[PDB]
């Protein structure tokens, strides 16, 4: 009581019901580094100018 | 002649203490500059003196067509 596939079925994407949990880490991978922490704080004018030699702005 | 033509002594010392306070500040924050460039070019840490990495962005988290990667 065997059904050839029909074209285009063999090659379908199918759901798996199974019991093995979920790997948390598949890659081994380490502790991501902390970045730069942030740019804060409204802008305010610079002080004095440009500060360069004689320049007085 | 000191009536029409000058005015008095605390005029120029006020004047100068604001002058000698606003180049004080500014030699001062130039130092602070100078120190800061040196440390945030020698740990790279800080907003400057940031070199462009490759965007994760870019990665492919999809089945490779092999089971190992
Ligand atoms: C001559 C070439 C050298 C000087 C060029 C002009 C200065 C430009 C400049 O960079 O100013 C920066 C800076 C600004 O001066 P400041 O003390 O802020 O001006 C007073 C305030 O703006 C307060 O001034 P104010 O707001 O009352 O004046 C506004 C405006 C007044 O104009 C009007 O009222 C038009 C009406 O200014 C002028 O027109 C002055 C005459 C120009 O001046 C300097 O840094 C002095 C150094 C300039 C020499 C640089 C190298 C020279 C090389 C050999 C020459
Ligand atoms: C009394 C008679 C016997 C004694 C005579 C004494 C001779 C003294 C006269 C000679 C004057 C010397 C020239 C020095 C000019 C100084 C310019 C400057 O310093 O003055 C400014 C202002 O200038 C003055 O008003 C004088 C300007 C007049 C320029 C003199 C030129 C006169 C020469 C004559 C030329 C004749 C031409 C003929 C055409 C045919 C001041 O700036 P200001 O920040 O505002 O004021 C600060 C003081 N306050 C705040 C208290 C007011």
């Amino acid at each position: 009581g065997w059904v050839r596939p029909d074209l285009g079925e063999l090659s379908k994407v199918t759901k798996v019901k199974t019991d093995r949990p979920l790997p948390e880490n598949p890659y081994h991978s380490r502790a991501r580094p902390e970045p730069n922490p942030e740019a804060e704080g409204d802008l305010k004018p610079a002080k004095h100018g440009s500060r360069l030699f004689f320049w007085t702005m | 002649i000191a009536r029409t033509f000058y005015d008095g002594p605390e005029k120029n010392y006020e004047k100068t203490m604001a002058i000698l306070q606003i180049e004080a500040e500014k030699a001062e924050l130039r130092l602070k500059e100078l120190e800061v460039r040196r440390l945030m070019r020698a740990r790279g840490d800080g907003p400057w003196y940031q070199y462009p990495t490759i965007d994760k962005a870019l990665i492919d988290h999809s089945p490779k067509t092999t089971p190992d990667n």
